[PDB]
């Protein structure tokens, strides 16, 4: 389903990503156009979607994006 | 697929982050990557990440020995090209 608070939707992501690392993805989609920003997470099983219009969830996307990267490249 | 480097990565990002202004909308795909190349060897420090606009793509493949340059390039990367939001 989709979340309300970026707090959640991190957490409930990260363990998403843990149950299967090889069958989660995650995708960021920008309309600028519209200003509005989506971030998705899902296994093909269950996914995770958030869509924001504040500029306060760029930054934490950010982290949220380089702790991916940094838990995957991590054994 | 068009598979660049991290420095040509992050300019033709820039390109599809500019050119997708107006009209149009910015895919960014993070996954795992285990480095094959064949159909069903297999690495595990290995991330890819692919960039698309519907018309033209871009993939690059980051591992351990540049996930700490990639990281805060991409980072100044999105928080430059991803403006237009309020600021409440």
């Amino acid at each position: 389903p989709q979340y309300q608070t970026w707090e959640e939707f991190s957490r409930a992501a990260e363990k998403l990503y843990l149950a299967d690392p090889m069958k989660a993805r995650v995708v960021l989609k920008y309309r600028h156009s519209d200003g509005n920003l989506c971030v998705k997470v899902t296994d093909d099983l269950v996914c995770l979607v958030y869509k924001t219009d504040q500029a306060q969830d760029v930054k934490k996307i950010e982290k949220f994006h380089s702790q991916l990267m940094r838990l995957m490249v991590a054994k | 697929m068009v598979l660049l480097e991290s420095e040509q990565f992050l300019t033709e990002l820039t390109r599809l982050f500019q050119k997708c202004r107006t009209s149009g909308s910015v895919y960014i795909t993070l996954k795992k990557y285990d480095g094959r190349t064949k159909p069903i060897e297999p690495a595990d420090n290995k991330c890819l990440l692919r960039a698309t606009d519907g018309k033209k793509k871009i993939s690059t493949v980051v591992s351990s020995k540049e996930v700490n340059k990639f990281q805060m390039a991409y980072s100044n990367l999105l928080r430059a090209n991803m403006d237009g939001l309020k600021k409440r």
